[PDB]
């Protein structure tokens, strides 16, 4: 199965800056991930789909790059609302496999 | 009208109709095989098309039994209907030289 | 003259129409979408032609919406005006083999 | 019957049979060379139908002398033999064109 | 004889010739290219019969301008060959249909 | 050739424990791996075949996952009869190659 590696684990940001979330795949998957944010008792919420596709709903705030095997899910000015776990999911192969997570802190 | 057209007419919805149920059938057949990467609807469309036209580049395959045989039909259906196609074009061309010729 | 040479003829034409204006059109779709290689003009019409006689070793490929219809147009382009070429060649040997018969 | 329809039918039978010799004999060549990867029968078997179609996605493939001249035969008959298909369905349409002419 | 039969007979020491002078012509063309496959006889020889069926598998292909020239005139000339053949197919069959009929 | 490696190459577990063996390519093999178990003083037995399918008379406690370059073999409470040598082997390119084994201890 395609391991997806998410590190580090926790990141630390003050208010308002930029902040970086990495996504690994050990294969080359094209385009094809999906980002996911859970807060604190949530369910999974979709973010960005295809690595760089906004959803409705979502603030502009949230956008993803990468192709390939690296992937980066970015925030523009991070704000309290996104104290969150963050997922990133490969649909490329069968089966869909999911990232470790990285926490967000402020 | 003409059987040459009515053919290619039917052999062009036909092969639609196997395109479309090929990757419905496609993603059915290859989900569950570990490594498989004809799994979603968009992209298996995609890859019937390329299959039906026998182009094939190999940024997408079969890996199962049951998708291997869409795979066949979804070839078989695309390399027929375009031979249908010349077959009707050959009817039409061979028509009006008779004509061109007063026969 | 005869229609099905006219009709090769013309075949001709527009199938080096079509590659052209697939090769800019690919570079068009393609361009913005992380990971394509299908990006720079020359390859492109080197990819078109690969194509177009249904080869499509794998070296380049379109990985967009657009970027695969303009490969669909190619791929029906290229096998239909050689299509055209057999059928206009059946109905060359068809007319002279009718002489050689006396009818 | 009519030896168009009598020729398909036995392109087809031919076809079949070439695709399963094709197998056995590409496996019976490529072993015993390192990297090879056609060295079983049932992906053979797709692989040399992948090959009669030509739609070759590069999955699999020979790599020695006479897996090679194996692949060429395979190739030649698909190609043929859909060949005569199309062919078939000519001398169908044209006749049956004929007939509505009153001729 | 029957010019079908001959222009086949004749497409098809045209189509040896082409496979033979293009492998030559490959090898010239692509040596000189760092990172180029197709550079020596043998193989390149193998890459012009699966071009020219246009089956492609992607295991080698040109990476230069001339070599991609040598592929375009290889690719052409095995379709159009391959079409000549269906084309006299269809001649036979048409021919011997009309007789059939008493025609 | 296709080097297979089996690394632990001995594995240490508890009665009814759940137990996994690792095997991988050194290039990509797509599921054709097979797994094979040889006690001592046996011949060796297949119990799984291209990667997870199952043998007919292997016991339902086997099961096997991976693909690509990452094998597992898993045994779901692990009891005496299962003390062998476990051995992988590749059939995707010639020659047919296998893995170093690891043995199973309780
Ligand atoms: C059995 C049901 C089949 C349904 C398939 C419908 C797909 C078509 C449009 C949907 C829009 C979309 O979001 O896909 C484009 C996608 C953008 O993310 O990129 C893609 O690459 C999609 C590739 C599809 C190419 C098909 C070309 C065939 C002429
Ligand atoms: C829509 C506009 C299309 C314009 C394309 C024109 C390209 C042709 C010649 C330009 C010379 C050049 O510098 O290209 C050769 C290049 C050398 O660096 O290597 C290449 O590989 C170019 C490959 C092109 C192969 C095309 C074969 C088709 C019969
Ligand atoms: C010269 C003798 C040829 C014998 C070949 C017979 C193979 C067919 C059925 C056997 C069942 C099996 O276990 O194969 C399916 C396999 C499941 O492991 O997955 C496969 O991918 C097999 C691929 C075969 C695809 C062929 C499609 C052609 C229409
Ligand atoms: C322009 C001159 C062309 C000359 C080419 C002649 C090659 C043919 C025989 C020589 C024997 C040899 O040592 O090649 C086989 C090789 C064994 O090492 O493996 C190979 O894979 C050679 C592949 C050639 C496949 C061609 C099949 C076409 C029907
Ligand atoms: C330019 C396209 C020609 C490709 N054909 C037919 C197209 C199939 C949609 C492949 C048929 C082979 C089964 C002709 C063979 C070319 C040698
Ligand atoms: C031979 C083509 C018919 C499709 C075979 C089964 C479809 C997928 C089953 O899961
Ligand atoms: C269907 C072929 C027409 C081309 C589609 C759009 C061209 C690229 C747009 O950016
Ligand atoms: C030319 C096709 C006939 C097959 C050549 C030999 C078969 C494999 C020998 O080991
Ligand atoms: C267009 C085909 C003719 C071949 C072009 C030149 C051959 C290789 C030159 O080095
Ligand atoms: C079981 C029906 C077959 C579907 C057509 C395959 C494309
Ligand atoms: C919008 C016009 C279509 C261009 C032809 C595609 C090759
Ligand atoms: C020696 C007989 C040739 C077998 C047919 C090749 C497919
Ligand atoms: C310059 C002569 C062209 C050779 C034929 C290409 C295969
Ligand atoms: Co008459
Ligand atoms: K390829
Ligand atoms: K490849
Ligand atoms: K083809
Ligand atoms: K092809
Ligand atoms: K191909
Ligand atoms: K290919």
């Amino acid at each position: 199965d395609i391991l997806l590696t998410q590190s580090p684990a926790i990141l630390s940001v003050s208010p308002g800056e930029r902040v970086s979330f990495s996504c690994r795949a050990s294969q080359s998957i094209g385009t094809d991930i999906h980002w996911y944010q859970q807060r604190t008792n949530g369910s999974p919420r979709l973010l960005i789909k295809y690595a760089s596709e906004s959803i409705s709903g979502i603030p502009s705030r949230f956008s993803g790059s990468g192709s390939g095997t690296d992937f980066t899910l970015s925030i523009n000015s991070v704000e309290s609302e996104d104290i969150a776990n963050y997922y990133c999911q490969q649909s490329n192969r069968w089966p869909f496999t999911f990232g470790s997570g990285t926490k967000l802190e402020i | 009208s003409a059987l040459h057209w009515r053919a290619a007419g039917a052999a062009t919805v036909l092969l639609v109709i196997v395109l479309l149920a090929g990757s419905y059938l496609a993603v059915l057949a290859e989900r569950g095989a570990p490594g498989a990467q004809l799994i979603t609807y968009p992209r298996a469309l995609w890859w019937s098309v390329e299959t039906a036209t026998t182009v094939g580049y190999g940024d997408l395959y079969p890996v199962t039994l049951w998708g291997r045989c869409v795979a066949v039909v979804v070839m078989v259906a695309g390399i027929t209907s375009f031979g249908l196609v010349t077959a009707a074009l050959a009817t039409w061309f061979v028509g009006r030289e008779q004509e061109r010729r007063g026969h």
